[PDB]
């Protein structure tokens, strides 16, 4: 059974550089078909047959490859082509793991928040520490919990909104949940920030 | 576009296309499982041919594929628009038309006929 | 032209069968596939069918999960899904084969697999202070916790407010149920001014809570 690869899975590029994505067989073929999604919607035809553009496909974007390996190019990169590329062969139907394709733009430094649990949360019993990074590039950054000094971990999740319509940049939320007893058995709660625009590690606290 | 429509079935009458137009499907059918539904005669800019092969148990054209193993009646093909059929009379002696021309696809406004 | 059933909910062992109405063509004379898309994850496909003589083909994976039918009395088809597990809930697609490509999709069908059943979220605020203050900016919003199913909707001043605004992806907890926070940045002057709540509707429960959020 015929199994595609794509390389990289996640790759940026700012507006009018080339951009080039891989697509390898597992077993020889003769066409390579690639789609486009976009979040909330379908995927949509974009090159079929390896070179020939579908109906609606800007001239930027070219296919290439045969045998195993294949390939899809802009030439110049847009605002509008930040999307997954999926690449597809009608032998057996198999689709790849696709490339996700974002905007480089220039390191901008998170603004850092931290939350303390609202009263009415502490009736229930639970409390939640939220941590929020806000407009920042580019998306790797690290975000760890202390407590009293006392590394945390297993006991937080994370968030990550998508690349922002006209900033380009990304915005985090961390979330430290424990039952009203931890949280009392306590009285330094710590959001240590990790980022290329900090100088790492930065530390946004408060006592309980 | 593809025609959605199937030739007429004319009396006395055995339809067949010389070649078959770029974009054309045949299904395959006799059974045949790992992979493989139907060919589709497609190719680049100086080629065509038909794409995929097809197995069972139990000029700007293509030419018509050669028969599998196990294949049953008249070929279902999903022809395209602007194909073109000729029919030939076996044994059955009528021809008072001369010029033999029938059988194309046509998009009248909207919808495929024959 | 494709139009496909809504939003189901399942619990792990039971089955779903879900519809794809075909319109405005020939349903006859055309391949169905299906395409499954697990969230965050890529594309797999399902399997195929040719509502003529109901010839269908699937992927391995799937042999005795996924069974294909159609009723081309009306010109839909369909797809069951047996003994469903967490790694089911995703978002369904069917296709129309042009050969040389796809070419018409559905808007799809969200299965979600769950033993937790609806609920609606609670809001709790996020309450700006000196903490949650940067320069000149400050932010605040909602903690929209602890609901089932997806999707749960927010919006900020009845709508009035826009910019600034970033609603998180919801999260799975382990507990089976989601949870999401919604946050806005402000200038720090017209903390005092403007008055700031934000509206948390769950249409799955019909439940609908406006939290004000202020120091
Ligand atoms: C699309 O266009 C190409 C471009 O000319 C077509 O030409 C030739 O296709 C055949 C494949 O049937 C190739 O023949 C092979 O050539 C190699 C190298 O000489 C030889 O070692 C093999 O034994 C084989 O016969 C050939 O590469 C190719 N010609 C050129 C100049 O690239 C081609 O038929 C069309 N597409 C496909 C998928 O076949």
């Amino acid at each position: 059974q015929i199994v595609s690869t794509q390389s990289p899975a996640i790759m940026s590029a700012s507006p009018g550089e080339k951009v080039t994505m891989t697509c390898s067989a597992s077993s020889s073929r003769s066409y390579m078909q690639w789609y486009q999604q976009k979040p909330g919607t379908s995927p949509k035809r974009w090159i079929y047959d390896t070179s020939k553009l579908a109906s609606g496909v800007p001239a930027r974007f070219s296919g290439s490859g045969s045998g195993t390996s294949y390939s899809l190019t802009i030439s110049s990169m847009e605002a509008e082509d930040a999307a997954t590329y999926y690449c597809h062969q009608r032998s057996s139907y198999t689709f790849g793991g696709g490339t996700k394709l974002e905007i480089k733009r220039t390191v901008a430094a998170p603004s850092v928040f931290i939350f303390p649990p609202s009263d009415e949360q502490l009736k229930s019993g639970t409390a939640s520490v939220v941590c929020l990074l806000n407009n920042f590039y580019p998306r790797e950054a690290k975000v760890q919990w202390k407590v009293d000094n006392a590394l945390q971990s297993g006991n937080s999740q994370e968030s990550v909104t998508e690349q922002d319509s006209k900033d380009s940049t990304y915005s985090l939320s961390s979330t430290l949940t424990l039952s009203k007893a931890d949280y009392e058995k306590h009285k330094v709660y710590a959001c240590e920030v990790t980022h290329q625009g900090l100088s790492s590690p930065v530390t946004k606290s408060f006592n309980r | 576009e593809l025609c959605d429509d199937d030739p007429p079935e004319i009396p006395h009458a055995t339809f067949k296309a010389m070649a078959y137009k770029e974009g054309t499907m045949l299904n395959c059918e006799c059974r045949i499982k790992s992979g493989s539904l139907y060919m589709l005669c497609t190719g680049n800019s100086s080629h065509s041919s038909w794409d995929n092969q097809c197995q069972c148990t139990s000029p700007g054209h293509c030419r018509e594929p050669p028969p599998w193993e196990n294949e049953a009646t008249e070929r279902i093909y999903h022809f395209v628009v602007g194909q073109m059929v000729y029919y030939q009379c076996v044994q059955g002696y009528r021809a008072l038309h001369r010029g033999p021309a029938e059988s194309v696809c046509k998009m009248t406004h909207g919808k495929t006929r024959w | 032209q494709l139009q496909q059933s809504g939003t189901v909910l399942a619990r792990p062992g039971a089955s779903v069968k879900m519809s794809c109405k075909a319109s405005g063509y020939s349903f006859t004379r055309y391949w169905m596939h299906w395409i499954k898309q697990r969230p965050g994850q890529g594309l797999e496909w399902i399997g195929a069918i040719y509502p003529g003589n109901s010839d269908t083909s699937y992927n391995q994976k799937f042999e005795g999960k996924a069974k294909l039918t159609a009723v081309t009395s009306a010109s839909t088809a369909y797809m069951e899904l047996s003994s469903l597990t967490h790694e089911d809930s995703a978002v369904y697609y069917c296709s129309r084969d042009y050969g040389y490509y796809f070419d018409f999709w559905g808007q799809g069908t969200t299965l979600t697999v769950s033993s937790a059943s609806t609920k609606g979220p609670s809001v709790f605020p996020l309450a700006p202070s000196s903490k949650s203050t940067s320069g000149g900016t400050a932010a605040l919003g909602c903690l929209v916790k602890d609901y089932f199913p997806e999707p749960v909707t927010v919006s900020w001043n009845s709508g009035a407010l826009t910019s600034g605004v970033h609603t998180f992806p919801a999260v799975l907890q382990s507990s089976g149920l989601y949870s999401l926070s919604s946050v806005v940045t402000v200038p720090s002057s017209s903390l005092g001014t403007q008055t700031y709540i934000c509206n948390v509707n769950h249409k799955p429960s019909n439940t609908k809570v406006d939290k004000r959020v202020e120091p």
